[PDB]
């Protein structure tokens, strides 16, 4: 519903340190 | 995990630990699906080989947590459970095919900054994540490696989804559609696995389309930790989708 | 290793 959205994180529009990571991945 | 890296504060809201009453140890890693399920691997609560067969009240759900082992007073929250729920086709006496269970919480929990429900994979969602190369995220309070010992907050480590030949040649146990494995190859130089009690934990992936994140996986097996030329096996969450609803609409 | 927790939750 709000499920896989973070309170600290994509709530707020911050990123966490290797999120990226993952992002440059799904090509 | 074995090469990872401290979490976040807040970077995995959905984790859960499965926490043995007595005597008070780490029995698991887990996952919130709403606010009164939790996934789990079935081998973390019936592994017959072990002699494990724990019933509701051996355990308590532990949701919020950073630390692994102070009482994270105001943060975590603890619960008990109402009911669990093997798959019945989980095959223990083999390959841990299926290795999925749900547990119901006694009451329902609240939702806070540390705590908040990760999203289930839908058929597209599979289609478009699950390939090779691409990466998810794995998060536990297991061991650093094989044989430091345990971490002091909760560990995360991002590897790459492997071919399924290349998953199949790295063992001798057989490999179902139920499993997936993820790791870097020897040659890629980059390491990192799940690790003992890191089991039943989450394997996230977050959507680019709608940047949600979504539990593709749950810690299954692997030989060893972090060895060169093996790989972590997790159950395909979303092949057993269906049992997942099943047990939610019904109970 | 493991602090005490509130022993209701027990
Ligand atoms: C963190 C997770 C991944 C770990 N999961 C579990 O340890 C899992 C629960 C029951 C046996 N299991 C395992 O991961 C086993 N690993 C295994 O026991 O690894 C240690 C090992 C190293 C070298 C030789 C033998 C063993 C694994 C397996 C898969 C499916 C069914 C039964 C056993 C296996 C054994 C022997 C060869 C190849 C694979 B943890 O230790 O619980």
């Amino acid at each position: 519903a709000d499920c896989g959205l973070r309170p600290l994180f994509e709530k707020k529009s911050l990123e966490d340190k290797t999120e990226r990571e993952l992002l440059e991945s799904y090509i | 995990i074995v090469e990872g890296s401290d979490a976040e504060i807040g970077m995995s809201p959905w984790q859960v630990m499965l926490f043995r009453k007595s005597p008070q140890e780490l029995l698991c890693g887990a996952s919130l699906i709403s606010d009164r399920w939790v996934l789990t691997a079935a081998h973390c609560l019936l592994y017959p080989p072990w002699d494990k067969n724990f019933t509701e009240n051996d355990l308590l759900v532990r949701i919020g947590k950073h630390s692994r082992t102070r009482y994270e007073r105001n943060i975590e929250k603890i619960s008990m459970l109402e009911k669990i729920y093997i798959h019945p086709r989980y095959n223990w006496r083999e390959n841990l095919d299926r290795d999925i269970a749900l547990m119901k919480l006694k009451k329902p929990v609240a939702f806070s900054d540390y705590i908040h429900p990760v999203c289930l994979p839908d058929r597209e969602t599979a289609a478009s994540l699950l390939q090779a190369g691409y990466k998810g995220r794995v998060t536990g309070w297991g061991n650093l490696k094989e044989t430091k010992g345990q971490p002091s907050v909760l560990q995360v480590v991002n590897l790459p989804i492997v071919e399924r030949p290349v998953c199949k040649d790295s063992t001798r146990i057989r490999i179902t559609d139920n499993m997936f494995c993820a790791g870097y190859k020897p040659d890629e130089g980059k390491r990192g696995d799940a690790c003992e009690g890191d089991s039943g934990g989450p394997f996230v992936m977050k959507s680019p389309f709608n940047n949600r994140w979504y539990q593709m996986g749950i810690v299954s097996w692997g030989e060893g930790c972090d060895r060169d030329g093996k790989y972590g096996f997790y159950t395909h969450v979303f092949r057993l989708k269906k049992w997942i609803q099943k047990v939610i609409d019904q109970f | 290793d493991f602090e005490e927790i509130p022993e209701e939750y027990l």
